[PDB]
RNA sequence: CGGAGUGAUUGCCGGCACCGGAUGUGGUGUGCAGGCCUGCGAGAUGGCAUUGAGUGGGCAGGCUGCAAGCCUCCUGCCGGUCGGACAAACAG
RNA sequence: AGCAUCGAGGCAGAGCAGUACCCUUCGGGUCUGCGCCAACACCAACUGGAUCUGAACUGGC
RNA sequence: UUGAACAAUGGAUCCUACGUGGACCAUGACUGGUAAGCAGUGCUGGUGAUGCGGGGUGCUCCGAGAGCAGACUUACAGAUCCCGAGUGCUGGCUCAUACUCAGAUCCCACAAAGGAUGUUGCUUACUAGUGCGCAGCUCCGAAAAUGGAUGGUGCCCAAGUCAGUGUGUCUCCCUUACAGUCUGCCAUCGAUGU
RNA sequence: ACCAAGCGUCUCUGGGUCAGCCCAGGGCUGGCCACCGAGCCCCUGUCUCCGGACAGGGAUGACUAUCGUGGCAGCCCCUGGUGGCAGCUCCGCCUGCCAGGACCUGGAGU
């Protein structure tokens, strides 16, 4: 991991199965409240409507260009991570000092790179697609939309994620064995010193 | 099941308190008695906690639900001699404008404050000075030394029968008071009874 | 209005087993095995028999579209049963007025070829799905006849439709110029 | 249901006895209104426009808020109402399973607002009645009129207080559990 | 070393008292950790609170410590609640700086009443 | 689905979570509609008082009674008594999670210190014993699924070694072995050394099966 | 200080072996035993379970590598602070 | 804040274990059991509302 | 019963220096005109002369009116984030493949006739099916020229829309205007004792 | 003298606990008298293993004993305050030194 990211500490949010704008808004409010957040797996973020509807929405968005010089015009990113960063930017007051401080606390990433794969990632219940969208309703995928408008790196990240998942499975099995024998150690000590629990009327000044 | 009315949570003699601030943060002490309204004499024993005979605001301590049954212990202390005033020439900065309330609520305070004594030259506090920065420093050292030695008398006079009582009561209380109270990430003060 | 309960059932014959879990229906049978991930919906899809088995698809508090999609899922499973028991076989008959449509199955099983459709010098290559066999019938039985047989009605019928849409007529009155390869019957291989 | 924000009143009124009419007729309305103010309002809105007796020339003899006798048994209330639309008036018959008549009326009002964009002051309750389960003609009522209705909770979202609404929820949720936490 | 002990609750300064387009820099809004309802702010009502920031020069430290430090302190009090989601209105002296927003503030358990 | 479920039916024992009678038990005595039920729970400690509850507010317990709609208290209390629903509930996992939570809530300072001192005592043992078991299991994994030296023993140039300071005690350690209780515990846990060797970097043990429970609510 | 428990942890001397390219699993990596696995199990505590000395077999190994002592408990001696002492930034 | 916590998928789903099976295309399905609150003692429990853990006191003897 | 109510520091008698004498806006009260941010009128209030809160922005809309401060409380209107205030609670309805993204508080920033077996409800004629219909949302009708605008983001059991609810009582009904209440000070006009 | 912490007076002000009046809600005697028949209940068989289906029959569905309706009883409860199933209207009353009690907890001025 590069030095500046070795220095990194914060919360890691699994962006998979999340509604894009609700995610963005939760992340934005928390960044303003001063949290550092890294929204990981931005290709697996969900958007609330049909694939074709969102494809046409992105088409009409990218229609907007500065006619005198486009290289100065609205930038329309092909990466899911960068699209998400722009939605979060829009939710933030990025044209102030505290607003740019929040936006620089934002730490969006694609796939799951290393400083964040070494960390416990969470999910926002509000903004979660399963917990929010009715099953009746349709939804799309940000990586699908981004490969539709370009973004040649979907499969490149799919392979890397498969590799990461194999390593994670190895570590998960080792962790299962270690938690087995850690319960073993706990019971071995439960023989020596019985665990005193909160549900006890014995804990008092005439006892103890 | 009875909610009951609201009461003023207040320290009682023999109640385990938790100091909220000062040199001894979060240490558990035993409230001995009240000196002034809202100011209490405590000591988590200098052998148990390391907290000497001390005073505390009712506002910088948590009143836990741990009562020690301090019954039958000699808690008599020369509070004025032990704790000096530290503000010499008590109430003279301007010539007294008169105390011109004549019977009640000025006289009943002025007489009640002319009753108490004054920490005399040894048990009082020493205001600072230079005297070549040392003729005061050394004498202050031995003044402090003899004052501490005079306070140790009463402190042990309380703490020798007070430890013999808490060990007599149940032996884990000494380690209960040796342990310091801290907040961790999963402790929510607005939900913690005491 | 949301019906508390709706269920549609499909009786399963003996000799066929319909496994279902996570709405991924697998069907075994003498003719082979099929799978179908009907996971685009959120219904029950269990199999609930010991002596005489049935595939029941249920919806709790659904709307009429759910009471209809239950039946369409059950119908898909019934067609999978048919495809694994008796198989599907679509017979396509050639129709031409002047130009003999010359059809040729390629080196492998795949790639039906249409030549001389309407005199056109183009050649229509239709590479068939894997899981459906196309065979040109001998003229004794029926001349100008192709048959597509398989275990998946979707695959077989889509190969038939692919051959059809390859041989279509452009720029002419299609009330005249009635040429093309037309599905003459939707049968079973039994 | 819970807190049908509607109180039922049985208001009784007449006109001030003039010397030509020393005993004017007496009318008794049944009003489902938020409070007695709105109740008496509706009573007079009917007194005028059906009897030419005006709030200023009339006289309320009783008001009598009515409380539900046994709110622990479910009833099937059929409400006959009429309401005004953008076009004219339409007659409606709806029915609701509820433990209280005021409950069924609040249910009717919110249902009419939902389905037809009707409003309180644009709905006028014609008679209400309680039906035996053999007299309910709607499907969404006849489906619960069985004795042992039974169903699971499948895509549940586990409502929880704001005190412990996990903003980050480092665990993995599951929409199909029993949902104690 | 001596036991370092934690007798405060962290909060975040969530800006000043404000309407949509104007603000009152005298009354700061603070969101306290794990406090997410208005009922839970009755504990912290009245408590003292300090905002810690770092200067460059060394200012005098604790009262009587006679050692300086780079930390600087702005003390205040939690005066009331703010809304329903567990924010409080606190008043500081001097008024909290502008780069205090989005930063941590310690809320001590004194004056205690329990 | 192949999982077994809990249904909303007349006779269910439900867990009322919201209201003045929060965190109590109740019996579904009728089902108003698909959103509301009518529940009576006054056959329980400080339970509800026979009202109408919302399905978002309730939670379904694993058990159910054989009763008709709107059963009176006279019969409902004797049914919950005969079927022993209170104990059958207190023995569940959710009951113990909720009870540990509520006991942490209502615990005094002396109780919190007693639990903290108990865990500070038991940790001095759990840490050492878990390190021991982990060490021995990883050594077993190395001995089984590793790569042993092709060079035999007593035929490898054994390394340099320091001297014991010329003035030190010997002080042999008896804890250099797995005690038979520890060995039985490991043999019961039946570690998969395949998995223990498949991953090289040490990992932290997760939580434990009943970490958040209080036995015998 | 010292006593018990525990033999875990850290650091170092060797050598051996093993990994890591998404931003090396490298935060310039990891592990290394008088032992472990499987049987018998003297005895001792509870009414067969727990604990537990040794011992058979098999598999390995720095054929006890060195230094410290963390942690829980028990017990102190001399000297020092006890003047931030009723709060003043987690006593820094 | 103690700067403690890294399976994947799923959500209309049993969980877990198996050196069992098929390809139904390599992660899906089947099969065999209920020991995995490792004696008994629960729900086929499981949304972090959790788990783990006391920054621990002045020098030397 | 001093013979209706309410209010009232007021009634009478004068003198005198100026500015103004382009108006405009809003409303079935209208007239001319196809109409107009057109022209001309009526009552009243506003703008001009007027700041402040909200309507993104806006001389005229909605609230309210303005000495300097402190505390509390609210109006209009609001609470996904921007942005203070609930990703409130309780029932519905709606899914919209475009370049008008379905829709999204007055003024106001458009939409019609006509059509739909999309969907939700209701009435009604026929003996469960078949007809007429009627309301809610949705779709078509629906075309302009720099790239662009429910204000942006985006939202889909909504962050759209229709209701209800937040009670001196509420697990979450809270936010705040220069408005209301209390207080201090400044100034003005007075009353009283001097 | 200043800065800060604490305790009070008075004037306001925000948020709470128990109360009191009057009612309500229930519970037990499976209370008593009279009605209800179904949202059903029970016993069989068959098909089946379906969180069941159907055909039979039964008011011994009696004796206490599923549920509801009209009226009349005694005794018990913290279990509540019209977000309830309500008193001599509507409305629960009372708002917290001036319709009268005991307290708790913040803030502003003094």
């Amino acid at each position: 991991v590069k030095p500046k990211d070795r220095k990194w500490r914060g919360i890691v949010v699994d962006g998979k199965n999340h509604l894009m704008g609700r995610l963005a808004a939760v992340v934005a409010k928390q960044l303003l409240r001063g949290e550092s957040i890294c929204v990981v797996r931005c290709e697996d973020i969900n958007i609330s409507q049909s694939f074709m509807r969102n494809k046409f929405r992105l088409k009409n968005i990218m229609r907007k260009r500065h006619l005198t010089q486009p290289k100065r015009g609205p930038f329309h990113y092909r990466s899911p991570r960068k699209m998400f960063e722009k939605v979060v930017r829009s939710m933030l007051p990025y044209r102030t000092a505290h607003g740019t401080a929040a936006f620089e606390r934002l730490r969006v990433a694609e796939g799951i790179p290393q400083p964040f794969a070494k960390k416990k990632r969470c999910i926002c219940p509000a903004a979660h697609r399963i917990l929010r969208l009715a099953p009746n309703r349709k939804f799309c995928r940000l990586g699908d939309l981004c490969t539709d408008i370009g973004w040649r790196h979907d499969k490149t990240i799919k392979d890397l994620e498969g590799k990461r998942k194999k390593l994670a499975e190895l570590r998960w099995k080792k962790k299962k064995e270690l938690t087995k024998l850690r319960r073993a150690a706990e019971r071995l000590v439960d023989r020596i010193i019985p665990r005193i629990e909160y549900g006890d009327p014995k804990i008092k000044i005439g006892s103890l | 099941v009875r909610k009951g009315p609201s009461k003023k949570v207040t320290p009682t003699p023999g109640q385990v308190l938790i100091l909220l601030s000062g040199r001894f943060r979060g240490r558990r002490v035993i409230c001995l008695k009240e000196l002034e309204h809202g100011i209490f004499l405590v000591t988590g024993p200098y052998k148990v906690n390391g907290v000497p005979l001390r005073r505390v605001n009712r506002r910088y301590c948590i009143c836990t639900s741990t009562h020690i049954d301090i019954s039958g212990l000699d808690l008599n202390i020369p509070e004025a001699q032990i704790f000096a005033r530290r503000k010499a020439l008590k109430k003279v900065k301007k010539a007294l404008k008169g105390k011109r309330a004549r019977a009640i609520q000025e006289k009943k305070d002025q007489a009640e404050v002319a009753r108490p004594e004054n920490s005399f030259l040894k048990r009082g506090k020493k205001t600072k000075e230079s005297k070549s920065e040392e003729a005061f420093f050394e004498e202050l050292k031995e003044h402090k030394k003899k004052k501490a030695g005079f306070k140790q008398q009463y402190q042990k006079q309380i703490d020798e029968p007070l430890i013999k009582r808490l060990k007599e009561l149940d032996p884990l209380l000494t380690k209960y008071l040796s342990s310091i109270f801290t907040l961790q990430v999963n402790d929510k003060p607005h939900l913690m009874r005491f | 209005m949301r019906a508390i309960y709706a269920v549609h059932k499909t009786p399963i014959p003996e000799g066929v087993k319909v496994f279902v879990r996570n709405r991924r229906i697998v069907v075994r049978g003498p003719r082979g095995t099929l799978k179908r991930e009907m996971r685009h919906v959120k219904y029950d899809m269990s199999v609930k028999g010991k002596k005489n088995k049935e595939f029941r698809c249920e919806v709790w508090f659904g709307k009429n579209q759910d009471e209809a999609c239950i039946k369409t899922i059950c119908s898909h499973v019934a067609n999978m049963i048919t495809g694994v028991t008796k198989g599907f076989r679509y017979k396509m008959r050639f129709a031409y007025a002047h130009f003999p449509i010359n059809v040729s199955i390629s080196d492998d099983g795949k790639a039906v070829e249409i030549r001389n459709f309407l005199g056109e010098k183009l050649i229509r290559k239709v590479e068939v799905r894997e899981g459906v066999s196309a065979s040109r019938t001998d003229p004794a039985k029926q001349k100008d006849e192709l048959v597509l047989e398989g275990n998946d009605i979707e695959k077989v019928a889509q190969c038939a439709a692919d051959i059809h849409q390859s041989c279509l007529v452009k720029n002419k009155d299609i009330r005249k110029f009635l040429d093309g390869i037309y599905v003459s019957s939707k049968e079973t291989v039994v | 249901p819970g807190f049908s924000g509607i109180r039922h009143y049985e208001i009784v009124g007449r006109a001030y006895p003039t010397e030509k009419e020393p005993s004017p007729k007496v009318y008794k309305m049944t009003v489902f209104a938020k409070n007695s103010v709105v109740g008496k309002a509706r009573f007079w809105k009917l007194m005028r426009k059906q009897n030419k007796v005006k709030k200023t020339h009339g006289q309320v003899l009783q008001i009598r808020r009515i409380f539900e006798k046994n709110p622990n048994t479910i009833k099937n209330y059929s409400i006959l109402l009429r309401y005004q639309s953008k076009t004219g008036v339409m007659n409606v018959s709806k029915e609701y399973r509820d433990t209280t008549l005021c409950g069924a009326v609040h249910q009717m009002y919110m249902d009419m607002a939902g389905r037809h964009h009707a409003r309180y002051l644009d709905i006028d309750i014609i008679g209400t009645t309680v039906l035996k389960p053999s007299q309910c003609l709607r499907p969404h009522i006849r489906q619960f009129l069985q004795h042992k209705v039974k169903f699971p909770l499948l895509h549940r979202i586990t409502k929880k207080l704001p005190q412990h609404k996990a903003t980050f929820l480092y665990s993995k949720p599951s929409t199909y559990r029993s949902g104690f936490m | 070393p001596k036991p370092i002990v934690r007798l405060f609750q962290p909060a975040v300064m969530t800006g000043f008292k404000r309407s949509k387009r104007k603000q009152d820099p005298h009354v700061a809004i603070l969101a306290i950790k794990n406090v997410a309802t208005r009922k839970h702010t009755d504990f912290y009502l009245g408590k003292r609170c300090v905002y810690l920031y770092r200067g460059k020069k060394k200012v005098a430290g604790r009262k009587g410590s006679k050692v300086k430090t780079n930390m600087r302190r702005i003390w205040g009090r939690i005066t009331r609640s703010h809304g329903k989601a567990g924010c409080v209105k606190a008043v500081f002296k001097p008024n909290l700086p502008g780069e205090s927003i989005g930063r941590k503030v310690r809320i001590y358990l004194f004056p205690s009443s329990i | 689905v192949k999982a077994k479920r809990n249904f909303v039916e007349i006779g269910r024992v439900i867990y009322v979570r919201f209201g003045k009678n929060r965190d109590t038990l109740a019996v579904i005595t009728d089902i108003i509609d698909h959103n509301w039920i009518f529940a009576d729970g006054r056959a329980f400690p400080n339970g509800m008082k026979r009202g109408a509850v919302n399905i978002k507010d309730i939670a379904l317990t694993h058990m159910k009674l054989k009763m008709g709609h709107g059963l009176r208290h006279r019969h409902l209390k004797e049914l919950v008594a005969k079927e022993d629903v209170l104990n059958k509930w207190k023995k569940t996992t959710v009951a113990r999670r909720l009870e540990k939570q509520k006991n942490k809530l209502n615990s005094t300072d002396l109780e919190r210190w007693r639990i903290q001192y108990n865990r500070r005592q038991r940790s001095s043992l759990i840490k050492v014993k878990f390190n021991k078991l982990k060490k021995k299991a990883l050594q077993t994994a190395r001995r089984l699924h590793g790569k042993k030296n092709p060079i035999p023993f007593a035929d490898r140039k054994k390394p340099q070694k320091q001297a014991p300071k010329e003035g030190k005690v010997k002080k042999d350690d008896k804890g250099r072995k797995l005690k038979d209780s520890e060995r039985r515990k490991i043999k019961k846990c039946r570690i998969n050394y395949k998995s223990l060797a498949g991953w090289q970097l040490d990992v932290n043990p997760g939580p434990i099966a009943g970490s958040s429970l209080v036995s015998k609510v």
